[PDB]
């Protein structure tokens, strides 16, 4: 009941460059990044807004309002080595292929859409913190300088946030516990609102509603409130 | 238009608290509840409002206009089998044979509307016969042994072959065996256009042909037919017996003739199977309804097509002490006294009436027709549906035969289904009221008067009415000119006889025009 | 009128099939019916592949000479005879 | 709870009568995800987004690495073009060998809770 | 002076020359057949 | 100099839609690419 | 993927038919970079920031820090000037004993990806 389910798999950044015209989808593959350690620990927050006043005519506490979500956040860890090697340049040049994604890329700026790279965190089904980020802010610590001036050892933080992917682009079966007015509380939260349903439906006898009919609720559109 | 409005809000009904009767003093929790469970005023209200689509359908039973009725649909069902052995009633009236079902629907089932028989018919006299060459009282061509010439060797029109059919059922597939030695160049069966007859007391009729090797017997062939309607042979020697006859048409220039046709060896006849027509029917047997409210005016619905025009179809049981009371089906309930046991049926929708209940002056509960007591139940014993569009069906659907109930094994139809006829809603005839009731049907001013012929008959060119002058026999009646079209040759010039228009033609207008004329008005078509 | 109606027999350079996407062309009733369609769109991509000889005078159907002539005064009048046009046209 | 609706089949075939037929209910909602998940993210000019970018995967070595790209790739585009189907799970499986990947959907379409897995008869 | 001589009326039908769809006002494939795009 | 104008972009094409015929009710997915794909207009 | 124009040659020759032969394509961009990167800043007065300095590290010890300013040199001119050229990489490799330092410059016209090394063919 499982796909390689055996095998190990190393971590790797995906970095897409940014879509141009009325997309969505981030674009073409510009570099793929594959870790050399895959992060110890993957912190993932997500916040929420609502605000409260806390007065009234009465003073009674007051049912707080939905402001709006927060988007998602990670703080990886990206670790690079190559003691192994001294004098060898291969923790520079990942680096720098690493800090491409905090400044404008050309293709975009010349479509006057200055906009950073798009990265994308995969790593095998981890599908809970695989989702189209930008990186935000990339604090590097350099240790362990080869000679020559080369460095070694780099340690580099990440601060991804999702960006959302939206603009994806009312029957129901009468049961014999079923009534008009109760499937008006259902789907609208209003008892005394169940003359919507008999309008659109046009049944002129809420008496009987045989079992088994399939209805058809209108969406609040009747009622703006 | 200007519509009044019935509607008060449910909550409404409850402001009449009124606490001013000192001695209560209460909230929602108590039981004071049937200050509230009498919310069915609000029911009520709604119901008051609304104008069920029932009343349009007793709106045009007022105003004079007739619900269209649905169809059903007709088609050509053949039977096939393999055992030709004797003859029976093989096939009950009514028996029922089915399209196959799949995934989608519950298939069409139709129904025969006759009863077919089949025999192992054999055949009698093999005689020579050439264009011109009667049988002469010939019988014995082919009695023993040798061979009959087969059109002497030259098939030109007025040729035939004389064969016999001992039976001669009207609807079975005949199968007859053409054996002949091969003579000559050899050719395609479908080469010669030979046509095939019956010889039908009515005189000669076609059949058609559902073989390889029929005519063009360049090998022993095969040839079945099916019986075209009842028929003999023109007897003339010592077999009474049916006809079948290879005519020989003329040679076209695409589908030509051979001279030196095969002489025909040995031949016998089978039956293979039978065709019949059948109507889109189906009986249903015990379909369950309900319990009865015991109250007037109940009606109920069946979850199926509408039934089938014919003999009473929805037979009504209800429970009581005694067993099953039957309800007989009644038309328009008019005068039904309370112990009759009468219903109401809609011929295109599965809504059934019962007796209903009015008030009026004295008071009393004048009722017409019966009400089952409440609690009894109600079956629909069997009924028949069956009409519908949803009948046309495809050419060779039809395969499955139901219940297997005679020795037949394969059945299918050869042609279409005829095309039934989907009945009218009631949402459809309210488009009809405003014009189908106001089509003239007087014929009073001029306009009218040529305008009621070209409705009569559209075949016309000019048509005017002229009424009789002063000083004219006939009581001031009208006069009217009729021009038949006609194409005036590619020469420039018409002929007049093709200006005096048909006595037909004539007829239909002044047939239409008589009846929708005024009282004291005669009329005269003809050229002018 | 011209009848220039459809023309049974003619092919198109845009087939409706081959702009259709992938699997779809795996169907026998889509394959056979939208090439039906074809029929009655065909002879309109025959005039817009074939538009430059709808102007010579040499080899445009007769209407077109007709008209042809008054583009550059031809003096086409009392002629009834197709192949006495022809050279007028274009020798105007 | 969702309205379904009703539109034509991908085999198309004439019917019981004639003409075209047209299937809606849970059947119907099982033939837009063959359309969806076949065509390769083009062969559509006019809609180039639509379809599924599966076919760029091909060849990948059999790791849970490409499984999980698997995962990701039939979600996104399941949520974008099929708006009517709530989708539960997407199973990822080696079939004979190490050779092939099968991927299984499970779906229900919205407020039903009628679990089912698309099937591709072929 | 013309190059065409059709108009929204005419429908040529032609399915039939081929395939074997036998409805002349069918629910919906006729409406699929209607383009006024011609 | 004067000369007249011969365009009428692909998207209001699709616009036909008339989905005055009863029983078809379909979007993105469904079977009406015939629609679509005589975007040739 | 990137216009790369046409222009004259650094050795400009008659030609097959006379006037002067006009190089474009691939082959032009070496000719911008052989005169970009041979001049050193200030031969043309007119414009003093452009030609390349490499002559300020001459007779430098032979360090990688002298390489390491090295590199920084080529990438400032050869990105400042030539904007049609993507860089990848400056090579300095020191070759026939520890007396000269040669540079190798990798390169592709933006988009082609078609990795290239100028030669300098005398």
């Amino acid at each position: 009941s499982k796909g390689a389910g055996k095998s190990l798999v190393r971590a790797n950044l995906a970095i897409h460059e940014p879509p141009t015209g009325k997309s969505t989808s981030p674009g073409g593959l510009i570099k793929r990044f594959p870790f050399e350690f895959n992060p110890a620990q993957l912190s993932i927050s997500q916040r929420s807004q609502w605000k409260a006043t806390p007065t009234a005519a009465v003073r009674k506490a007051a049912k707080p309002q939905f402001m709006g979500a927060e988007p998602r956040e990670m703080t990886l860890e990206i670790f690079l080595d190559s003691s192994m090697k001294p004098g060898g340049n291969t923790v520079m040049k990942k680096v720098e292929s690493l800090l491409i994604c905090c400044e404008v890329t050309a293709k975009s700026l010349a479509a006057k859409q200055p906009s950073p790279p798009w990265v994308i965190f995969e790593w095998g089904s981890f599908s809970t913190a695989r989702f189209n980020a930008y990186v935000a802010s990339i604090e590097t610590q350099y240790t362990l300088f080869g000679t020559a001036g080369v460095p070694i050892r780099a340690t580099c933080q990440m601060g991804l946030v999702e960006i959302p992917g939206p603009t994806p682009n009312r029957v129901h079966r009468v049961v014999a516990g079923d009534s008009l007015q109760s499937l008006a509380w259902s789907e609208y939260g209003s008892a005394n609102a169940w003359r919507v349903i008999a309008e659109a439906n046009g049944i002129d006898d809420p008496s009987h509603l045989p079992t088994g009919t399939e209805l058809i609720l209108p969406a609040t559109e009747e009622v703006p409130h | 238009r200007r519509f009044q409005q019935f509607v008060d809000d449910a909550k409404r009904y409850i402001q009449q608290r009124a606490p001013e009767w000192t001695d209560h003093n209460v909230s929602d929790p108590g039981v004071t509840l049937v200050e509230t469970v009498a919310h069915m005023a609000d029911q009520i209200v709604y119901r008051l409002n609304r104008v069920p689509d029932k009343n349009h359908l007793a709106f045009l039973d007022l105003v004079g206009i007739t619900l269209f009725p649905p169809s059903a649909a007709r088609t050509d069902v053949t039977f096939w089998l393999s055992a030709p052995q004797e003859d029976a009633i093989l096939v009950p009236v009514g028996t029922e044979v089915a399209t196959l079902r799949t995934e989608r629907d519950e298939a069409v089932v139709f129904a025969t509307e006759q009863d077919l028989r089949i025999v192992p018919c054999t055949m009698g006299r093999l005689v020579t016969q050439v264009s011109g060459e009667a049988v002469s009282d010939r019988t014995t061509d082919l009695a023993e042994s040798k061979d009959v010439l087969c059109f002497a060797e030259a098939p030109n029109p007025g040729d035939c072959m004389l064969i016999g059919l001992s039976a001669a059922v009207p609807d079975c597939a005949l199968a007859l065996e053409l054996d002949s030695r091969v003579d000559g160049v050899g050719v395609d069966p479908r080469q010669p256009p030979l046509v095939w007859e019956a010889w039908t007391e009515d005189g000669w009729q076609s059949c058609e042909v559902d073989r390889d090797g029929t005519g063009g017997l360049n090998r022993p062939g095969d040839v079945v037919l099916h019986i075209p309607g009842g028929h003999v042979l023109s007897r003339n020697g010592g077999h009474e017996a049916g006809w079948i006859r290879c005519r020989v048409t003329e040679p076209l220039s695409g589908q030509p003739f051979y001279t030196t046709s095969p002489t025909i060896r040995s031949a016998e006849a089978y039956t293979i199977g039978g065709t019949t027509g059948s109507i889109h029917a189906e009986t249903v047997l015990d379909e369950p309804l309900g319990e009865s409210t015991g109250l007037p005016g109940q009606r109920l619905r069946l979850e199926h097509a509408p039934v089938v025009a014919g003999e009473p179809s929805v037979l009504l049981q209800t429970a009581a002490d005694d067993g099953w009371q039957d309800w007989q089906v009644v038309p328009h309930f008019s005068g039904s006294h309370p112990d009759d046991h009468h219903i109401t049926v809609d011929a295109t929708t599965g809504e059934i009436a019962f007796g209903p209940a009015v008030r009026e002056a004295d008071g009393t509960l004048r009722q017409y027709g019966a009400v089952p007591p409440k609690g009894a139940v109600i079956r629909a014993r069997r009924y028949r549906t069956g009409g519908g569009r949803a009948g046309n069906v495809a050419r060779g659907a039809v395969q499955v035969l139901r219940t297997s109930i005679p020795y037949v094994s394969e059945v299918v139809n050869r042609e279409a289904a005829l095309g039934g006829v989907d009945g009218e809603t009631i949402e459809e005839a309210k488009l009809r009221a405003p014009i189908t009731l106001r089509a003239q049907e007087r014929a009073v001013t001029l306009r009218d008067y040529e305008e009621l012929a070209r409705r009569a008959a559209p075949e016309t060119a000019r048509i005017t009415c002229l009424e009789g002058a002063e000083n004219e026999y006939g009581a001031h009646a009208v006069r009217v000119l009729v021009v038949p079209q006609a194409v005036p040759d590619p020469g420039g010039r018409l002929r007049f006889e093709q200006l005096v228009p048909g006595d037909a033609l004539l007829n239909r207008i002044t047939r239409h025009l008589d009846e929708r004329r005024l009282i004291g008005t005669r009329l005269a078509v003809g050229p002018p | 009128a011209s009848q220039r109606g459809s023309v049974d027999g003619l092919g198109s350079s845009l087939p409706i099939a081959s702009m259709l996407p992938a699997v779809f062309a795996d169907d026998d009733l889509a394959l056979r019916f939208v090439a039906g369609l074809d029929d009655v769109l065909a002879p309109i991509l025959n005039v817009l592949d074939c538009l430059d000889t709808y102007f010579d005078p040499a080899l445009t159907p007769a209407d077109f000479a007709q008209w042809l002539g008054t583009w550059v005064g031809a003096e086409t009048d009392g002629t009834e005879a197709e192949p006495m046009l022809r050279a007028a046209v274009a020798a105007a | 709870e969702q309205f379904v609706g009703s539109g034509w089949s991908f085999p198309l075939r004439i019917g019981p009568t004639g003409g075209i037929a047209l299937v809606s209910g849970e059947q119907e909602v099982e033939e837009a995800m063959r359309l969806i998940l076949a065509t390769a993210p083009g062969e559509r000019p006019m809609r180039p987004e639509f379809g599924c970018a599966i076919h760029d995967l091909v060849f990948a070595p059999v790791n849970e690495q490409t499984a999980g790209r698997i995962q990701h790739e039939v979600y996104v585009t399941l949520d974008r073009w099929e708006p009517r189907i709530e989708v539960h799970d997407v199973d990822v499986t080696t079939g004979e060998e190490q050779n092939v990947l099968f991927i299984d959907v499970r779906y229900s379409i919205r407020g039903t809770n009628n679990p089912r897995s698309l099937v591709f008869p072929f």
